């Protein structure tokens, strides 16, 4: 469930958006959630705060 | 319970992404960590074997406690 | 209680009794688990997820 | 750096010493007499054997394949034997997928270029890596 | 000579076998990411080709010869 | 001795060391599984439950499970 | 697909036959009359040898540090030894480099970010691999 | 006890050796250039913070308040 619910709110917001990928990016999101539940209290915290300057989506991306 | 959720946490943290020191000049350092969390796992489950037991036990206590405050025993002659 | 019962008396001995086979088993599951997730998890091809500051689970439990 | 090196070495002597093999022990004697070590000369007989049993090797597989494919093997087929095909058959998955990560050269497979995760391999901290 | 009571050198082969197979489908599958990989550059270049040639056109109108 | 926390069960002698002097040991008589039968060791010669079926292998084929399970997905992934 | 079977094992025991080793035909002898596998059974005999003498390699290496440190082994050098030590040392080379290969987890040595050669990173083909 | 005829088991602790020795080298090598990287990543990220800073501020003086 808590898989399920990063990948429709990382991809879309959306079920049917999730279905446009290929199993090979849902695997590759699916394993990225596994290294955050890996890391949990210990890893890196860029993993969820977008440093300054990254080019990358932000929370806004797909409002 | 969260005690032993966080340490397990943290050993999985360590043992998954830092168990390639055994192959670098660091592996000491690893070695010493990874033998002390064992050691912590271990009395982390005795502690909690003996704890649960014990709390069982004072569970009980306290109801038989209250009972035994008001009970009268006769004499037999 | 911890009282009695077949007890190997090395790893070779794993191999005596189908309960002790069923153990060995198990511990060679949950040993070589770790490995596993040491190869898959760092990975050279592992990328994180471009998406990952789009929504994480702190927004949404603060 | 001297006095572990010893421990080490009284030790091990002390295992040696305790197992009571008579053909290990007989083998060691032999080899401490004339200075040889015995370690590599079983493993030069291994391997010697090994080369001279090439060919006994493809007469049972042919053997057992002839004994396989006439089904006498199912006609006496049991519990155990049931147990044994299932490791077969572990141990195969477990084969073919160590092969597919090697034959692709990579744990994940590989990101087409049409695919919206091409951004994280751009966004890589190490392009060499 | 008795019937084999093991079936190691068939295990063995199918073994290899399998391992084998694990190994062209991995192969197949980065020949196949290679080619489209390939296929995408090209791409992009005649792109690049094209934005070329016409910000060329647009400054040999400015030219106005 | 000791497998974790499971320890081997000891029988306490019963015999005074007056009357187990005169006790005469033919292990002739005894089992082919408990001969030279030492307390720190009782099950050496015990007979394996499956005939070729080593204590690695076991081993080995949890691990192999526990890499299966974890790699099946990266092989054969499947959609949402 | 069959006739080129027949014609394998047939020369495999051939092969087989030839050989004129007493050992060797007296333990495939036993294992056929028994119907278990020779070659196997030799692997299992290695490696029971091999783990009840990694206490005499112990003993061993301590032996031999001690002989070449007290100076007698090159009391007796002769060319034959220093042939011995020349394939040693081309070994610990070749050793080096893989290790140092293996350690970097790359043929060539990684670019650096100011290098100008970052450029061929950026420009690759697939940039998976 | 004999002195020994060979040396094979120094000899294979000292392949063991080099081997490791070399993986150190190729550890080091890679670990330094990871952190180099890492150093560029953030000095890229500073500059496009500074390059954001600078053209939020021309166009607040194009705003004009
Ligand atoms: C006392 C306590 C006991 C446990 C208590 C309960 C649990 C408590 C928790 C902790 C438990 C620790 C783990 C249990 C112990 C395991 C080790 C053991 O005792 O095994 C004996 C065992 C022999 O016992 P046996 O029952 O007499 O076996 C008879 C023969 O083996 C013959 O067997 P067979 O007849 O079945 O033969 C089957 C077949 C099968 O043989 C094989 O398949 C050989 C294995 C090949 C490798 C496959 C995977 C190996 C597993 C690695 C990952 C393990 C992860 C988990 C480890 C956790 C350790 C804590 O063999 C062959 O055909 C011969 C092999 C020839 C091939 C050799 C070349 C291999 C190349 C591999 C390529 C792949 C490499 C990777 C890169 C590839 C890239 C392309 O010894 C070994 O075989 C050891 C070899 C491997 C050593 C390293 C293994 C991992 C680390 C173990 C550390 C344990 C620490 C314990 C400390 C104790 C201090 C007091
Ligand atoms: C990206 C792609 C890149 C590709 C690059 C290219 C790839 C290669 C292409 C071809 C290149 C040309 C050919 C080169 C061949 C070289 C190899 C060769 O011929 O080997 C035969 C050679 C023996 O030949 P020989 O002298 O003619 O033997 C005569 C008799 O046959 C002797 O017979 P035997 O009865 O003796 O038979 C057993 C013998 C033979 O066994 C073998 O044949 C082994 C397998 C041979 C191939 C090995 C290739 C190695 C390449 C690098 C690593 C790759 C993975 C290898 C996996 C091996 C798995 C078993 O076993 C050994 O050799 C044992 C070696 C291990 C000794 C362990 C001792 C450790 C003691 C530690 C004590 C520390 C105390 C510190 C106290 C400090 C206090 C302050 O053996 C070796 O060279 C062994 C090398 C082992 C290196 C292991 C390095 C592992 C990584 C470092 C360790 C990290 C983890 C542990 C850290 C712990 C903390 C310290
Ligand atoms: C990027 C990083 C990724 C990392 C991923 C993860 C890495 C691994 C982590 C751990 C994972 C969990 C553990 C899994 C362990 C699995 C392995 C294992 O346990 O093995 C023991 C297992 C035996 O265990 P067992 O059944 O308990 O044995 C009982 C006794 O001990 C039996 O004792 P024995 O006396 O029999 O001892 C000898 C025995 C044991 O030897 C070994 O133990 C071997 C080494 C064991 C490790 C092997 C790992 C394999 C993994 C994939 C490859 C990596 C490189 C391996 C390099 C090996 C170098 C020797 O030898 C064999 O097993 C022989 C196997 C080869 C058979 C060759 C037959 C070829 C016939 C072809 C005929 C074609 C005719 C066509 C006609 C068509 C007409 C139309 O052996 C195998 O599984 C052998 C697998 C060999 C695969 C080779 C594949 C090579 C690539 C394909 C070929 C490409 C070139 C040639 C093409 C030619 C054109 C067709
Ligand atoms: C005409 C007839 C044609 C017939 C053709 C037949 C073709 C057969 C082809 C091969 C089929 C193989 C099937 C088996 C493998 C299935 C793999 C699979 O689906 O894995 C995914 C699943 C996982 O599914 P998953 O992908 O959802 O799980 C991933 C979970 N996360 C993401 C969290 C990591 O893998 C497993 O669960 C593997 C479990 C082990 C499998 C092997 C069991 C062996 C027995 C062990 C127990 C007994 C031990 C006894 C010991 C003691 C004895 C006394
Ligand atoms: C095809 C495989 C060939 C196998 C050859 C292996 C040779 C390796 C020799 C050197 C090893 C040490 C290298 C030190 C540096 C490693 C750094 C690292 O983590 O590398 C990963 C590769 O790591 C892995 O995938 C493997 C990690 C460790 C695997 C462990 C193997 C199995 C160990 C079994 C343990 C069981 C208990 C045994 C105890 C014995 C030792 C005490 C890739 O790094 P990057 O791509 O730059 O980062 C990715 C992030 N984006």
């Amino acid at each position: 469930d808590h898989v399920e619910k990063a990948m429709i709110m990382r991809w879309g917001g959306t079920l049917e958006d999730v279905r446009k990928l290929s199993a090979k990016d849902q695997l590759r999101v699916r394993c990225f959630t596994d290294i955050e539940k890996l890391y949990s209290a210990y890893g890196p915290k860029d993993t969820y705060l977008q440093p300054p300057g990254d080019t990358l989506p932000g929370k806004d991306f797909y409002r | 319970h969260f005690l032993l959720l966080m340490f397990f946490d943290f050993f999985y943290f360590i043992f998954v992404f830092f168990f390639y020191g055994v192959f670098c000049y660091w592996f000491i350092l690893f070695i010493f960590v990874f033998c002390f969390c064992l050691l912590f796992y271990v009395f982390l489950y005795l502690l909690d074997l003996f704890a649960a037991i014990l709390q069982l036990f004072i569970f009980c206590n306290m109801i038989l406690q209250l009972i035994m405050d008001f009970l009268l025993f006769l004499l037999f002659v | 209680m911890l009282l009695g019962g077949f007890v190997p008396r090395r790893f070779s001995q794993f191999n005596r009794d189908p309960c002790w086979m069923f153990f060995i088993f198990s511990v060679g599951f949950w040993l070589g688990e770790y490995p596993a997730m040491m190869i898959k998890y760092n990975a050279r091809d592992l990328v994180y997820d471009p998406h990952r500051y789009v929504w994480s689970h702190h927004d949404d439990h603060h | 750096l001297c006095n572990a090196a010893s421990k080490v070495q009284a030790r091990s002597a002390k295992k040696l010493a305790a197992l009571t093999d008579a053909g290990i022990q007989k083998t060691i004697s032999e080899h401490n007499a004339n200075g040889t070590d015995a370690a590599v000369s079983s493993t030069k007989r291994y391997l010697a054997e090994q080369r001279q049993l090439f060919h006994y090797r493809v007469v049972r597989f042919f053997d057992e394949c002839h004994y396989i494919i006439s089904g006498e093997y199912f006609a006496q087929y049991t519990k155990v034997n049931l147990i044994w095909d299932l490791r077969f058959l572990t141990k195969l998955v477990v084969l073919f997928l160590i092969g597919t990560v090697l034959g692709r050269q990579s744990i994940f497979p590989p990101i087409d270029p049409d695919s919206p995760l091409v951004e994280a391999l751009v966004t890589k901290v190490n392009p060499n890596y | 000579k008795a019937a084999p009571k093991t079936l190691h050198q068939v295990r063995n082969v199918a073994y290899f076998f399998a391992a084998w197979l694990g190994v062209q489908k991995g192969y197949i599958e980065k020949s196949a990411n290679d080619r489209l990989w390939v296929e995408h550059q090209r791409k992009v270049r005649q792109q690049n080709v094209e934005r070329q040639q016409a910000l060329d056109s647009i400054k040999l109108m400015q030219q106005g010869v | 001795y000791n497998m974790l926390v499971f320890r081997d069960p000891k029988r306490r002698p019963q015999l005074s060391e007056e009357e187990r002097a005169k006790v005469v040991v033919n292990q002739a008589e005894w089992p082919e599984e408990f001969k030279d039968f030492d307390p720190d060791d009782p099950y050496k010669n015990s007979p394996e439950i499956i005939k070729g079926m080593s204590s690695w292998n076991l081993f080995l084929w949890g691990v192999e499970c526990a890499f299966i399970y974890q790699f099946y997905e990266l092989v054969f992934p499947k959609s949402i």
